[PDB]
C-alpha cells in the first residue's frame, strides 16, 4: 500500500519516467526499489531525470 | 488497463491476427515493435506487437 505511505507525508511533486503516478500504484512488479534521503524543495530543478 | 497484465492475443483458425492492423505488410527490420493505445470501448490498455 503505497498510497498508504504517501498519506503520511505531504507530497509536493510526483513525476515518473516511462510510467505514470497513477500507473505505478496499480501495476504488479517482479522487483521494487525504494531510495529515500533528505532533500530540500528549493532544489527541485536539480532532481530531474 | 492496469499497466502490467500482459495477455497474448492468439490467432483463431480461419482468421487474421488482431495485430495485422499495426504490423506493416512487410517488417522493416528484425525485432521492430508496434503499439497502439486502446479506446475505453475497445477495453482500454494497449495493443502491442
Amino acid at each position: 500500500n503505497l498510497t498508504k505511505l504517501l498519506s503520511l507525508f505531504s507530497v509536493n511533486d510526483f513525476t515518473c519516467s516511462q510510467i505514470s503516478p497513477a500507473a505505478i500504484a496499480s501495476n504488479c512488479y517482479s522487483s521494487l526499489i525504494l531510495d529515500y534521503f533528505s532533500y530540500p524543495l528549493s532544489m527541485k530543478s536539480d532532481l530531474s531525470v | 488497463s492496469d499497466d502490467r497484465t500482459e495477455v497474448p492475443q492468439l490467432v483463431n483458425a480461419n482468421q487474421y491476427s488482431p495485430c495485422v492492423s499495426i504490423v506493416p505488410s512487410t517488417v522493416w527490420e528484425d525485432g521492430d515493435y508496434y503499439r497502439k493505445q486502446l479506446s475505453p470501448l475497445e477495453g482500454g490498455g494497449w495493443l502491442v506487437a
